[PDB]
RNA sequence: GUGGGAGAGGGUGGUGGAAUUCCCGGAGUAGCGGUGAAAUGCGCAGAUACCGGGAGGAACGCCGAUGGCGAAGGCAGCCACCUGGUCCACCCGUGACGCUGAGGCGCGAAAGCGUGGGGAGCAAACCGGAUUAGAUACCCGGGUAGUCCACGCCCUAAACGAUGCGCGCUAGGUCUCUGGGUCUCCUGGGGGCCGAAGCUAACGCGUUAAGCGCGCCGCCUGGGGAGUACGGCCGCAAGGCUGAAACUCAAAGGAAUUGACGGGGGCCCGCACAAGCGGUGGAGCAUGUGGUUUAAUUCGAAGCAACGCGAAGAACCUUAC
């Protein structure tokens, strides 16, 4: 507790999970989720119905801290990212804006294998 | 049916309650083709309803075929690695199918001795939310949205 | 195809040359701080190769972006 | 020569922002990570996700191309300096000063070697986790050389357009990069595409020739043995260049054709699957068969397409044993 009332969600979509962070106007975190946090486990953390439930999770325990409307900002792509925003936006949560801010390098380290065909 | 979209067969009404979704719950009593003794059945129990409910039997079966219908089933389909239970609506017409198949299915499963009575006391026990078809109903129901997780294989 | 209004169209006369002018380097930028490709900015060859090495001298000047998140999505 | 031009051509120094990793601080809590699914791994000594600060290495997103530069290998953030090639215009100067080029000399991707430095990410070997019949692999978690810089070696390659260099000649159309002009268009240099004639085994090539011709260099002469052996030369080494023989084969081979095939693509069918209703597989028995047994158990039928099949009538007969 602390009493917040406006912050940012912050969304970070894998093709194996996806993890809700919520922090104050300042970036400092309040609360998380995932599809860990939830009772998932393998695969299923990736899954866009497990983004929607760590979102949810995340929304509810920033009510608690008395939060009310955030600004989403979304990294990665991944199998669950859109059901993440819309999952906030339905759940008393109002979501100011959403900005997507997924790190890109103007080409720095080598991929993986992996990866690869990229750098 | 790789062809065409295979149109729905149509069923001549009801001899009594004029009604078609009668005669198709006599057909999925029916058996060998013994239509007579199927319908026979269908109205002893029928009339079993009464003196046992002051209401009209037609009222009663329709409701219990209602309560029975799935409004979600799990499917399977294979996605590289194995198959993934995927839930999904039921369509209109598997809803009446499968409602009606379970009846006669769950009736069958009673202890009543005769058949008119178990059609009678499932049509009855179903009416009012409990039963072997309603159980059904409600395990499939259960199997779909327990695989929620899986939802995004739409098809 | 996008069929917008080629940034040299909305727009007149200026030095294809003048890494300060904000005010018009802006405007070959994208939602991001990426430089628009010559489908949008409507230039030339030779235009555009000029304009791309003005825009990343604006950059080193801090007038200019190199990246900027989108809104939306 | 004079005047213009374009360019990731080369070398040296400086420098910018994104990202990864690590370290420090804050805030925050039970997981993160990873896969087909997992596990190894990491995390309550507080990880992941988020914000702020710092260090360091390497590489330059968009622009960016179907583009450009170079003799090739190759060259891509931005700034300055030093420096190569090249194109156009003007017809100004020299006056055949030219082409090619054995040997020589220089350059030459990656890997690799030596000395010293650096080391973020990546990653041979290697250590583990899965997978599999096995899995000294594919997938996952780690990780040393190396990948980076300097200096010195190495000198290879699908070092490719698989097409040596130069010059003259032989329809056009179209796109494009860069220059000049009376600037719908013309004219020069370069990059593509379609094509005249012609060439080609065909595929294809076609003013960017694989056409028609001249000059000079390099190289080929069936396949395996073999890019091996020997010798010589070169290298610190790895190994490079030159490069055979015995023996042996009736071929090896190029392009195109019709098929068949594909754990290639597209479109489409069938009780093919799915949807569904009844059943076989278990029992008893009937019948055919395998097997075994017998003096004989007559013969045939064999996955689908043999097995209540030839047998629409085996007590003798039929009947072949
Ligand atoms: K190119
Ligand atoms: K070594
Ligand atoms: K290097
Ligand atoms: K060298
Ligand atoms: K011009
Ligand atoms: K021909
Ligand atoms: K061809
Ligand atoms: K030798
Ligand atoms: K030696
Ligand atoms: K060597
Ligand atoms: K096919
Ligand atoms: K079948
Ligand atoms: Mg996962
Ligand atoms: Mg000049
Ligand atoms: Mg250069
Ligand atoms: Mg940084
Ligand atoms: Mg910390
Ligand atoms: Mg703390
Ligand atoms: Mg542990
Ligand atoms: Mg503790
Ligand atoms: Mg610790
Ligand atoms: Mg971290
Ligand atoms: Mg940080
Ligand atoms: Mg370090
Ligand atoms: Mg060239
Ligand atoms: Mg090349
Ligand atoms: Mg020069
Ligand atoms: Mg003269
Ligand atoms: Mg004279
Ligand atoms: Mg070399
Ligand atoms: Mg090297
Ligand atoms: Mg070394
Ligand atoms: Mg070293
Ligand atoms: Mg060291
Ligand atoms: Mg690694
Ligand atoms: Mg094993
Ligand atoms: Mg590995
Ligand atoms: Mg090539
Ligand atoms: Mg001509
Ligand atoms: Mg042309
Ligand atoms: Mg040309
Ligand atoms: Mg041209
Ligand atoms: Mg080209
Ligand atoms: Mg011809
Ligand atoms: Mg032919
Ligand atoms: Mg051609
Ligand atoms: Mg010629
Ligand atoms: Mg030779
Ligand atoms: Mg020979
Ligand atoms: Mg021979
Ligand atoms: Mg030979
Ligand atoms: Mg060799
Ligand atoms: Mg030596
Ligand atoms: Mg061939
Ligand atoms: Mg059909
Ligand atoms: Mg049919
Ligand atoms: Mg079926
Ligand atoms: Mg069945
Ligand atoms: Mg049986
Ligand atoms: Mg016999
Ligand atoms: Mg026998
Ligand atoms: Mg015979
Ligand atoms: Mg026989
Ligand atoms: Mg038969
Ligand atoms: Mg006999």
């Amino acid at each position: 507790k602390r009493q917040v009332a406006s912050g940012r969600a912050y969304i970070h979509a894998s093709y194996n999970n996806t993890i809700v962070t919520i922090t104050d106007p300042d970036g400092n975190p309040i609360t998380w989720s995932s599809g860990g946090v939830i009772g998932y486990k393998g695969s299923r953390k990736g899954t866009p119905y497990a983004a929607q439930l760590a979102a949810l999770d995340a929304a509810k325990k920033a009510m608690a801290y008395g939060m009310q409307s955030v600004d989403v900002i979304v990294r990665g792509t991944g199998a669950g990212r859109e059901q993440a925003i819309r999952a906030l936006q339905a759940s008393g949560l109002q979501v100011k804006s959403i900005v997507d801010d997924t790190p890109v390098p103007h080409n720095g380290c080598r991929p993986k294998k992996k990866f690869r065909k990229a750098s | 049916a790789r062809r065409r979209r295979a149109e729905v067969r149509q069923l001549q009404p009801d001899l009594v309650y004029g009604d078609v979704l009668v005669t198709a719950f006599i057909n999925k009593i029916m058996r060998d083709g013994k239509k007579n003794l199927a319908a026979r059945i269908f109205y002893d129990a029928c009339k079993i309803i009464q003196e046992k409910t002051g209401q009209e039997p037609l009222k009663v079966f329709k409701q219990a075929v209602e309560n029975v219908k799935p409004r979600m089933e799990v499917r399977s389909r294979r996605v590289g690695g194995a198959n993934y239970q995927v839930p999904m609506e039921v369509s209109p017409r598997r809803q009446q199918s499968l409602a009606l198949r379970w009846l006669v299915q769950a009736a069958n499963q009673r202890p009543e001795r005769r058949a008119a009575v178990r059609i009678a006391h499932e049509l009855m026990d179903a009416a009012e939310g409990k039963g072997g078809a309603v159980k059904k109903k409600e395990d499939v129901e259960r199997m779909a949205e327990a695989n929620r997780a899986y939802a995004h294989y739409r098809w | 195809p996008s069929r917008k209004a080629k940034v040299k169209a909305t727009l007149g006369e200026f030095d294809l040359r003048d890494y300060r002018n904000v005010e018009v380097l802006k405007r070959f930028l994208s939602e991001t701080g990426k430089i628009l490709p010559r489908r949008r900015t409507g230039l030339s060859g030779k235009e555009q190769r000029i304009l791309a090495k003005t825009i990343k001298r604006a950059r080193i000047l801090g007038l200019l972006p190199f990246t900027e998140k989108l809104v939306r999505k």
